């Protein structure tokens, strides 16, 4: 319980973005800096403190946060790049002083990198490299300039794991219409299908975290949404 | 020099650090200071509740609202943070890529 | 205690803004021995900004003084050009004294 | 029974029916596709793999490492007992639709040669490379729903577990033997459709105005060019409805400015 | 439990470079720049955190020891779980899909596994990119070229014999034959590029099945170079890198962590500071890194960072500051009871 506003946050990509099919959603980067913030993975907890923060639609079961938006500006535009994630065996770690690889005629039988379970995985995933990232928010924006100035959270997939979607230059600035759920009747963030905002059918649960919950059936936006910096700025 | 007399200090100190490195700390510490002066300039202005200031900024390094990647974005910070709205509305006597593109 | 009434009801048009300056510089000098750094922009109110916590902390442990070194010269008589008949009347309201000391 | 890798499996590898054998009851999940045995009927194929790890194979997905030379033909001359197996095939795709239960392999030239008389019997096949997977699917007329692998490759099991049914033109999701993970599907789905328009558009514009458009785009789309740049090539080319026509996402930009080269 | 966020920076001691498919293309050696050109690069946090993984795993095996038998006790499968938790005999706790907290026995008795995760177990430290702290902090370093050691030093012709002198002279003629041949082909190549952006469909696909069988004739040609496949008189392309002193703001974390993991984390910077080693091209000493990170928790309830400490890795040593860092390393180094073994 705490005076909301409505404000649209805006910050300097430094690395890409690599979405999970759905756009990453803002108030999931909350989530996870308030369970980097309070010592507790527990959902119940973490989306209390979070409601505390931002501003949650009970009829509608979302917060007031809209999905990822890249701010693209004239000089760079969105751009696509793939975060490469390679295994690095080398050759202190194919060595016996870190382990004890069985032997035949005394020799090490060399591991087989080019295959099967113990090889070289070359993950590589889609990620979209603009200039800017921004979202829209119902919130109290110290506690979100805090945390996403703070809390190890960035944009994407993995930020814990590849340091996908690094951001610095967090800004917040005023808005003066809320536009995290609804834009003109165009959902800006995963809402439920009963709601009628259009855009694109999926399934994904509606609070986050978004990798628990039962998977319902919900329409959110387009995952890469690009718009002018010029006009993100304009409020 | 005083970046010299920097690098020399911390050479005698110890510390591992190029003269270069030396040179970028001087200069955001001296990019700092230059922040300072100016909002004491812009201080000048709006010495009573009622004061209304126009500010004009002639200096075409002063970062752009719309662009946020500028090298002195830091600069910014002149405008006091109530009037950071005021900042972003702003008269721009001659701004750079003033059209519309099409790849929204 | 007196602070929430002795600011309104002495006729001072205080601000939320003054009351958390006002808070935050009495806490500081509660401290011994430490330093503190406030940003105070224009507008917030330092005359009386820092004076209200000397006072209050003056109320207590009432042995000691305060020094209040500004350095334009224009700026320590507007410490005493049209706001020591204001402090005089908020001493008045929390009672004990000003004993000001125009010092050059 | 209702899961992707039934109906490929009914539809194209059934052909080998015969060369499997029967099954084993087991008590595992089978470790190819990865779903519970409640949906195996508590049957399935034990196997050892290259690198001697016990993996169970259900029905359906055992096919996929299955050596039938004398209907596979000889992959590899220097071991002419082992003929092709649908999980090692690398650059061979397949169209199957699913509620027909048909399957249309697209192998390239050498595959083709290599397999013999009586695998067309059974299978449809006809002569396609890697790059022109995409020709035959934008000019042929789908069926849906479908499953559309792209690439057998030798990953069996990311193969298994990235097969989805393309239910519509809107979304083709090509199987590439990738791990289809919810961050990669962007780089395995096709949007026939929105292709399919857009080159319906395209005979507009002048073959200089196409490749300006194309190179462009796929400038912009790897930030090579300032989007102010792209802009103004555009608009001076007049190709703002081109623009209207493509996904917001530079990755599917790219996917579908792949597939119009292609066709 | 808590949360350590290590706020730092990393100034650079020598050129800090990596190599990304992606980044490196044709045109030459390029970090990622997460856009065009002319733009910021940073050095990948994968990196970063697979070097601080392997100092963590060299904690691990050196807290360990070493059998009676002088060998590591770990195997294949258990050394693979600790390097890059890849999972090869099939044998690991399949934790729960969707219950969060799985795992908090082996992550009590494996606290690598649990700052690092394992497949299937989420892991406890984020190690974030390393930014440039500035607009001009990279640079083409490296590069030269590689000069025949006897037309450089003519004293180094005195030690060869005769026969291996004009082995000598065959290979600088072989090397010239195959430069002035290969030009050619790529001056075809070129050409034939140059047609590949105004052809069509037809002749396109005719003008690139042509571009592969040069590149099979420049294979054919070095290949018939009798004493040498390739030329040793190679112009070393240059690898972008960060500059000398190049201060990178880096951003690390811990989350919800027990102190004994903080303890390994620590340990293991600790251990990295052996050989604060970022980066490939070492044999031109790349990577070397010094770093100052503040490390910082939050409060309970409120949402401020405190500051527990400071780590400061440089060549002069590791300067741990504050209680609670010690107290965590000390925990590590204590709690025995740990299990990497299972
Ligand atoms: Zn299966």
């Amino acid at each position: 319980m705490l005076n909301f506003k409505p404000y649209r946050v805006i910050m300097s990509s430094l690395t890409p973005v690599v979405i999970s099919g759905i756009a990453p959603s803002l108030d999931g980067i909350l989530y996870e800096a308030l369970s980097q913030a309070i010592p507790s993975n527990e959902p119940g907890v973490v989306l209390a403190r979070l409601k505390e923060i931002l501003l949650f639609n009970d009829e509608l079961g979302v917060f007031h946060a809209s999905s990822l938006r890249f701010g693209i500006t004239p000089e760079q535009g969105i751009g696509a790049t793939t975060s490469m994630r390679c295994d690095y065996l080398s050759p202190e770690k194919l060595s016996t002083a870190m382990f004890s690889p069985r032997t035949r005629r005394g020799l090490f039988t060399r591991v087989l990198l080019t295959g099967g379970p113990t090889k070289r995985r070359m993950t590589t995933r889609p990620a979209y490299s603009a200039p800017y990232l921004t979202f829209d928010f119902v919130g109290s924006s110290e506690a979100v300039e805090i945390l996403l100035n703070h809390a190890h959270v960035g944009v994407g997939y993995d930020y814990f794991s590849a340091a996908n979607g690094e951001f610095n230059n967090v800004t917040i600035l005023p808005l003066d219409i809320d536009t995290s759920i609804s834009n003109e009747g165009m959902a800006l963030r995963p809402v439920p299908v009963n709601s009628g905002l259009n855009g694109i059918k999926g399934v994904s649960p509606l609070i986050p975290p978004y990798f628990v919950g039962e998977k319902l059936n919900i329409v959110h936006p387009a995952p890469v949404r690009t718009q002018l910096i010029s006009s993100l700025l304009r409020g | 020099m005083k970046a010299e007399s920097l690098y020399g200090y911390l050479k005698e100190r110890g510390y591992s650090r190029t003269f270069e490195a030396v040179n970028r700390n001087i200069y955001l510490e001296n990019l700092r200071k230059v922040i300072r002066k100016a909002k004491q300039s812009v201080g000048r202005g709006i010495r009573s509740e009622n004061d209304t200031v126009r500010i004009i900024i002639l200096d075409p390094r002063f970062p752009e609202p719309t662009d946020l990647s500028s090298k002195h974005r830091s600069l910014e910070h002149i405008i006091p943070v109530r009037f950071r709205r005021e900042y972003r509305s702003c008269e721009i006597l001659s701004p750079a890529y003033f059209e519309e593109d099409i790849q929204c | 205690m007196n602070t929430s009434a002795v600011f309104e009801s002495a006729g001072l048009s205080l601000r939320k803004v003054q009351q958390d300056y006002i808070e935050a510089a009495a806490g500081a000098l509660t401290q011994d021995h430490k330093v503190a750094l406030i940003s105070a922009e224009t507008g917030v109110g330092k005359t009386l900004g820092y004076l209200v916590p000397a006072l209050l902390i003056l109320l207590k442990n009432p042995e000691a003084k305060f020094v209040i070194a500004t350095n334009s010269h224009a700026l320590m008589h507007q410490i005493f050009r049209s706001d020591r008949p204001l402090l005089e009347q908020i001493a008045e309201q929390c009672g004990i004294k000003v004993t000001f000391s125009r010092l050059m | 029974m209702n899961h992707p890798v039934e109906s490929v499996y009914s539809a194209l590898t059934s052909i080998l029916l015969p060369y499997m054998g029967e099954p084993v009851p087991v008590q595992r999940n089978c470790s190819c596709c990865g779903r519970a045995p409640s949906e195996f009927d508590g049957v399935g194929f034990e196997l050892v793999n290259a690198y001697r790890e016990r993996v169970v194979h259900c029905r359906p997905c055992q096919t996929f490492f299955v050596s039938a030379p004398e209907l596979m033909g000889v992959e590899n001359p220097k071991k002419p007992t082992t003929g092709q197996k649908f999980g090692m095939w690398s650059g061979v795709g397949a169209v199957i639709n699913v509620e027909d239960n048909s399957s249309v392999l697209l192998a390239p030239q050498g595959v083709v040669n290599k397999l013999p008389e009586h695998f067309f019997d059974h299978v449809e096949v006809i002569t396609a490379t890697s790059g022109q997977h995409l020709e035959y699917l934008f000019n042929t007329e789908l069926k849906f729903p479908l499953i559309y692998i792209q690439n057998f490759g030798v990953k069996t099991y990311e193969l298994v577990r990235s097969l989805r049914v393309s239910l519509s033109a809107d979304a083709i999701y090509t199987c590439a033997d990738q791990l289809l993970t919810r961050q990669n599907e962007v780089l395995y789905m096709l949007d026939l459709k929105k292709a399919k328009e857009l080159h319906q558009e395209i005979k507009n514009y002048s073959k200089k105005e196409m490749d300006i458009f194309i190179r462009t785009v796929t400038l912009l789309a790897y930030s090579r060019i300032t989007p102010e740049a792209a802009s103004n090539e555009f608009k001076k080319n007049n190709l703002i409805p081109l623009l209207l026509l493509l996904p917001t996402d530079p990755h599917q930009r790219l996917s579908i400015l792949h597939l119009l080269k292609k066709v | 439990m808590r949360t350590l966020n290590f706020n730092g920076k990393i100034s650079t001691l020598e050129p800090l470079t990596v190599t990304v498919k992606n980044a490196v293309s044709t045109s030459g050696h390029r970090l990622p720049r997460n856009g065009g050109f002319n733009a910021a690069p940073y050095f990948p946090g994968t990196s970063i955190r697979g070097t601080l993984r392997h100092a963590a795993h060299k904690v691990i095996v050196d807290r360990v020891g070493l059998n009676a038998d002088g060998k590591s006790p770990f195997d294949l499968a258990e050394h693979f779980m600790l390097a890059q938790g890849v999972d090869i005999n099939g044998e690991a706790e399949t934790f729960a899909p969707g219950e969060i907290n799985a795992g908090a026995e082996l992550r009590s008795k494996n606290p690598l596994i649990s700052l690092f995760g394992r497949w299937g177990l989420s892991g406890k430290v984020g190690i974030g990119n390393a930014i440039p702290d500035g607009d001009n902090q990279w640079g083409m370093f490296g590069g030269g070229a590689r000069s025949i050691m006897f037309q450089r030093d003519e004293s180094l012709m005195e030690f060869l014999e005769t026969d291996q002198v004009d082995r000598l002279e065959r290979l600088l003629e072989e090397q010239a034959e195959a430069s002035v041949d290969i030009s050619q082909i790529k001056t075809e190549q070129d050409a034939l590029k140059k047609a590949m952006k105004s052809a069509d469909k037809d002749t396109k696909a005719e003008l690139q099945i042509k571009v592969r069988e040069l590149d099979e004739k420049i294979q054919a040609r070095k290949d018939q170079k009798q004493e040498s496949r390739e030329s040793i008189r190679r112009p070393i392309d240059p690898y972008e890198a960060f500059i000398t002193g190049a201060e990178l703001s880096h951003r690390m974390s811990i989350k919800n962590a027990t102190d004994e993991e903080a303890g390994l984390f620590i340990s293991a910077l600790i251990r990295f500071a052996a050989e604060p080693r970022f980066g490939g091209h070492a044999n031109h000493n790349c990577g070397l890194v010094e770093a100052h990170w503040t490390v910082t928790t939050w409060k309970p309830g409120e949402l401020v960072p405190v500051t527990l400490g400071e780590i400061v890795i440089t060549p002069n040593g590791v300067e741990i500051t504050g209680d609670e860092l010690f107290a965590m390393v000390k925990a590590f180094n204590e709690n025995q009871s740990f299990d990497f073994t299972a």
